[PDB]
């Protein structure tokens, strides 16, 4: 099993901040990392296909980079329509493990 | 690379060994995954009666039948274990997901499997995209409309490749060889060659001759699920390059002249190409393993019989004790002409008449009752018995290394070992035990 | 345009059985496999395992062995989970997911509540 | 139908017999007549120079050449006697008239022949109708006009099937096998299957696997006259269903360890599938007769060697007196690995080194000088000599039923019966007469 | 030419010899040069995005790939020495120039080579003209324009022939056989037939049956240079016409009834067609040499074993001293039915039951333990063992020339010469030396 | 040989009659029966392809039914343009036999 | 549109020979066979037999063996019947017919009259 | 080698003359003969492809005939734009031999 | 539209080396071979031989052996002749030619003059 943890468990930023979220892995995974945007009382959806390929319909502010063990998102500008809990999850092999949940807030 | 082929014919064993051929042995495969993105389109609810709509309808029916046939084959040597293992690994749930994720934006990518193998990947055909973007939209509702004959012609041309792939896999039952043009185009094959994990020498050699690689490669079937048709192409690598390799043409040599009625013969079991591999000579018995192209031969170690370094002792001295030779010993007198690279052996024997020939000079030579040898200079056609054999027009340093026939040393009282295909030491054991038979017979007679 | 629809919420008592079903519409159900996820109340997201929508052989994570089992009816294009031997830890949400170009794709959640 | 295949490897004869396969033997054919309504169109008097008119002209020329070629083949085992008889019956004057009368209004009909046989009939292609209604009218007079590219494309597509039929029959000389897609489409084949005179069990079984039926069926040529091209398709029926059938993989077992220089070996003549037929076991020697698909095998009694019920005695006890076995007795020591369904025999013998392998664990087992057996659990690849054999990934109740090799009972003083392929009782006679040879030799020596 | 075939079955050697077949032997080839005018078109600088322009682009890419593949094969028996010599002569500089000069204005011409051979020439395909006059002009500049779908369809159809030629030569490695339709059309083949340097009898015979000529002809590759693809077609000539030719069907005859357990058998080595050639009978051992069509057979002297005129003595009296016969002597008892032209031999032997059959009368005859013979009159199907053999429906003057089996004269004490394939005189020598073995054994025993 | 006979050897009907003609066979013939309309001093032509398939160009009043041994025509309405001699003939096998001739008349 | 044309009527005496010819136009003459029919004066219609327009081997009904013979010239697309040894029973009509989708198709009749 | 010579080494004709030039060969050549029109101080070009096939762009006045050993040109009418040295050369086999040069002039 | 362009004229002294080059444009240089011709001053036209533009093996006439040699660079589509050991007989013109539908096709001449 590969355990995945997130450093910023609780995050609170302003409307014009460039926030950064990092995920670590116990093992080495060649890319194979994605994130989810959990809205409260709803069903989350993906936004980045792989470590560096944003999904269709996602604003260009979102984007990602990293390979191997360290992976990290890039948000150009916070927008108040974007808020919730962010999780990261690999798909290298079964079983499938998620992170601790990045609860982003508003300053 | 000048073609300095030097053949040396021998009169001892009447076997002519070519030289100067720089071979290239293959010691392993390189399995790469090639995926065709199929589309699972349901039976459209179209009621149009136009010719173009109808034609699109049977073309889609052909595509669906091909997909169903592919699923039907999916239901059920080292030539295919690597591809089989790759197919089994890709059968694990999630590997197809990773392959599609990697190939989401690029037609080429490198994917590391669960067990550790990293395989190059391709996307030769995009049927799902074309279908879902051209055929589905207009031909979706109850009203049917296709106003472009170019569209249907293009669809026919593109679906043709999938149709031939399905046909070849159906006839060949999931594994095809050689790698046909339909499975991998020449341009795609070259592109995959350029990305091979080898030095520039092997890449250049395998780029220079691509039909040889197509002949020696393979193709497999793995899986049709998650709207993906993935077949693994087993292109080879050549670990050793430009090793000295020599052909070993042989011919049946029969008794001194022809003894009227019956006698022995001794052709050389081993034929085909030979090559040097890390100080040990490789041997290829089958004709379909090693293929010739210009002055360099290409071989395949799939079933090559590895031999020690003393194999060259067989040619110069058949009765050498350093190495063990072998000679099929028969009793059938057939006149034959084994055509060689820079000559032609002719074992004219018995009643039949054999004569060399030239188109402008007519008949210029008459053979005798022995395995004679004729150079390519001054001779263009050899007539033996009732058939005419063309003599190669290549030029090389021919060398008639004559000697004496090995038959004369054998006992003339009897010629044992009929239809035997073992080593020369075993044939010595056979003649020893046969003359043991005869000595015990005569000593029993004298004792009586 | 792929839509996955699950069943409704339930409120029941420990020791009985829960039936939660997900129906997949928009694609042929044979190839794409069904994956089931757990969400603990306030915690992260667990992963049950997978059930193949072609043959019907499921594989379970070591955490979730013994009490959970998924079965599917390919004719109805529906896959349902039967949860026998209910424990108080069963509170949370259930998700049905498939592999869509890399990551998963989950439908709407079904809140499960355990009373006494 | 769970695939509960249970293979039991034996150490007595080193032959591994699979089990759990439910076969389906074929005992007869079902000849049906398939007619293509050709049109005998005379050379048109068209002088147009347009590209479309010209293209229609060479397409009609191709059609006429195909018809002439078909007439050319019409000029001149139980695999084809039923079809031959049907063709001869249809050669009687008036039978074609009745066939056309029956098929005047329906694409399918049942026609009773003169001699009493009733044959189902089809009309796969209607070339006469299309030609006489589209090509003849506009392209009739001195003025030529074809304004629809759809028309010429449709004509090309439809005439393509006739072209492939003519090509296949020309290469195959009037009789083709297996039944290609062009001769009978999958939908038409299924439709004819639904109309077969058998119960629903055989119909369901033959519907589930249609490629097997295509492999085992045939196709013939009868007659091209009265503007009709009739070819008889010999689809099979399966009288017995789900009989217990077992494969009988064998392997050459050679002497105890390896005696240095030369010794005997005893592989099992009979291989291939076995099946039970009405209390008597059927036997199939050839590999191309019985075909495997999932957990059920399909066979063909065209040349099946019917055997009594005591055949199973050969496996458990080779030396049983209730039934007669057979073993090819040779003297050649070759290391081989006969891959089985749930295992792999390996007769590692002599100098060559053979080792089991695993992709992740590397080499995990080393063989010895005996025909050992390796399960499919924990092993994925077997490396013997210079080649690597994939070990099936199927799961089943493997059973290593060990014992003692049968070689040890044979006399070590001499090992007679070189290259013999008879029954085990005959080999007992051979060893008896060879040791009779030796006893009379030694008694003659003592008498001397 | 009424088909008055008269078969005479014999009970002496149980070999049935047909008669009344007028053969036509081939003694040489006629090499003719067929040239396809290729065009070496450079990669066009077209940037259009239309479907038709794109389709023309991959079609031109296919043409260029075909040309490159042809150059790739150009880089590297009497079945091909004449064509090889013609290719080598045409490789001389200036011969292609003369060929093009001769074919500048006429599609057909006669060209005398440098060495003296005069070869007929053809221009089957004109790709250079069509390309340079249609594809190059409009698709030349940076602006791309193709407004005619007829043009691209015509280009596809015409380039198709070159594509198939390249495919066939690539699979067959430069030499193809039989002559496919793509290499030479039926009309072109007939036109070349009319220009052959032979009398009207041979021309008429070779015109009547053209598929036979296609089967027996060949095709080669010579050279791709100076924008010309020349392949030599080796059509045959038939020096002798309508010679009396007879098939010599044979069958294994085994011992008197069946001696329980083991005994001998004597089938006739020589089978296949026979023909008379200038007072000496020609013999064809292989089945693929001579082909039958109606009442006349066509043969090939490529490997025909010429024999003296006394061959007919073998049939009437096997033990004649004027000529030497031959009989394979075996020990295997297999019931077989060699189907003949106007009958069917049946060697029903041992436990198996063999019975003649009729569709309307059912079983009408039961065989015995001997090689019996069944006429085609009143019999339509023969059932032997487990398989059913169709009996030819031809009508002819059948003649049951009965006698006595030749087995009875052989010594019953022992039946030597197991698995022997030599002349009958050699088998007499074998029985003589075997009974010499036995007499010396018994005399040694008596001396002891 | 299969002998075929007709019961109404001589028939005379009015202009609005529904007339019926039957043919019998010595043997059993699976359909394979047809009729002919012989005009006096002319050449007759077929009107029913098989036992129950009328020929092209024949008025719909004509039609047939029957299989095995008994076969019978159906005429919806007599029309004075239709008059002559009617014969029935099988084509199961050679030799080919006709009936006795139905000489239809006008009442 | 298939038209079969026969010869004209004749009035002759017993013991001589009658030549009656039918020409087929509208289709290739090789495949379709020629069939000949008899009509007795006032009686039903007999059936002679058939002559194959591909090879030329006729087969005769047992009633009409011995005196009647059909021969054809495929080059001229004409088939003719030669009637030697004329009897007084020869009075009647002659018909040439072929197989057209089930039943026969006969051309116009040729009255033959026998005088004394 | 095949030697080729020309009889009219020096020729001078008027503007309306029909001039004739012949070439002989030591051996027998099946056609395979051509001529060249050498302009002074320029590069000559062919005008007749074979013994009897004029080249494209050449006036129809030029034409040729002959086979075997004797070959001969035909000029319908002299035109003052046509003047120079004419040579004849075979291409049966290597080596390649030319003639002596027909120096045509103006009378 | 095929154009063959040669080098320029030269005036030099005996004993040195002359380089004359012909460049072929309008077709692929691999197949068509290069042929070289001699023109004596006032005499007829000689024939040197040929150099194959595919491999590079030339063949020389017995008259012109020993001092003349042609070499080509297929990459530059140019073939040049090197004339070492100049004699006073070298005066004349040089021609580069190919086989164009029967006879040769020569480009413009290059006058070579020998001084002292």
């Amino acid at each position: 099993d590969i355990q995945m943890t997130q450093s910023p468990s609780s995050l609170s930023a302003s409307v014009g901040d460039r926030v950064t979220i990092t995920c670590r892995s116990s093992g080495n995974i060649h890319n194979f990392l994605t994130w989810y945007q959990q809205k409260p009382g709803k069903s989350p959806q993906f936004l980045v296909y792989n470590a560096k390929t944003l999904a269709d319909g996602v604003p260009s502010r979102f984007s990602g980079s990293g390979s191997g063990t360290q992976f990290t998102l890039t948000i150009s500008s916070l927008q108040p329509e974007d808020f919730g809990i962010y999780y990261c999850q690999h798909f290298w092999t079964t079983p499938y493990t998620f992170g601790g949940g990045t609860k982003v807030e508003i300053k | 690379s000048s073609q300095n082929i030097t053949e040396e014919f021998y009169q001892s064993t009447c076997s002519a060994v070519s030289r100067g051929y720089f071979g290239a042995l293959r010691t392993g495969w390189y399995t790469s995954v090639i995926t065709i993105e199929l589309s699972n389109i349901k039976e459209i609810k179209c009621n149009g009666t136009d010719t173009k709509v109808k034609l699109i309808k049977q073309e889609l029916d052909k595509y669906k039948n091909a997909v169903t046939d592919l699923q039907l084959l999916m239901q059920n040597g080292s030539a295919i274990c690597s591809g089989i293992a790759v197919c089994k690994v890709l059968h694990l749930e999630g590997e197809v997901n990773k392959i599609k994720n990697a190939l989401l934006s690029t037609n080429k990518a490198v994917v590391s499997l669960s067990n550790g193998v990293s395989v190059l990947t391709f996307k030769v055909l995009d049927l799902k995209n074309y279908i879902n973007n051209r055929l589905l939209p207009i031909l979706n509702q109850q009203s049917c409309r296709i106003p472009n004959i170019e569209t249907v012609i293009e669809f026919q041309q593109m679906n043709s490749r999938l149709l031939e792939i399905t046909r070849e896999f159906s006839v060949n039952a999931g594994v095809t060889t050689p790698l046909s043009t339909y499975m991998l185009t020449n341009s795609e094959l070259l592109s995959l060659i350029n990305d091979m994990p080898i030095t520039n020498d092997q890449k250049k050699l395998m780029s220079s001759n691509v039909q040889i690689v197509r002949q020696q490669s393979y193709s497999i079937m793995c899986i049709i699920k998650e709207e993906v048709l993935a077949y693994v192409v087993q292109l080879p690598i050549y670990g050793v390059i430009d090793t000295p390799c020599w052909k070993l043409h042989t011919s049946p040599l029969c008794t001194t002249n022809i003894k009227e009625g019956s006698n022995i013969c001794l052709t050389r079991t081993d034929r085909g190409w030979y090559c040097d591999n890390a100080g040990s000579v490789s041997f290829f018995p089958q004709a379909d393993t090693c293929k010739v192209q210009s002055n360099r031969v290409f071989c395949d170690t799939m079933n090559s019989l590895t031999l020690p370094s003393e194999v060259s002792l067989c040619n110069t001295d058949i009765f050498n004790s350093k190495y063990d030779c072998k000679i099929m010993t028969s009793k059938t007198d057939i006149s034959s002409s084994v055509i060689t690279s820079l000559g032609a052996i002719v074992s004219c024997y018995g009643k039949t008449k054999c004569t060399a020939s030239n188109k402008n000079r007519g008949i210029i030579k008459t053979f005798s009752n022995g395995c004679d040898y004729v150079s390519n200079k001054g001779v263009d056609t050899v007539s033996v018995g009732n058939t005419l054999y063309c003599v190669n027009k290549l030029e090389g340093q021919n060398l008639y290394v004559k000697g004496e026939p090995i038959i004369n040393y054998y006992d003339p009282l009897v010629f044992p070992s009929d239809e035997f295909d073992a080593s020369i030491s075993q044939v010595n054991e056979k003649i020893n035990q046969s003359l043991a038979f005869i000595r015990r017979s005569d000593e029993l007679l004298s004792a009586i | 345009q792929i839509q996955l629809v699950q069943s409704g919420p339930e409120l029941k008592k420990p020791g009985a059985s829960v039936k939660i079903s997900c129906k997949a519409s928009g694609y042929t159900f044979t190839d794409y496999s069904m994956h089931w996820l757990k969400q603990a109340p306030g915690k992260g997201l667990k992963w049950m395992g997978w059930i193949t929508t072609e043959t019907g052989e499921p594989t379970y994570a070591d955490d979730f062995k013994g009490r959970f089992a998924f079965s599917l009816d390919t004719s109805a294009s529906t896959a349902y989970l039967q949860i026998s031997s209910l424990k108080a830890e069963d509170t949370g949400v259930y998700f049905c997911a498939r592999y869509y170009y890399g990551p998963f794709y989950w439908g709407q959640g079904t809140l499960v509540t355990v009373s006494s």
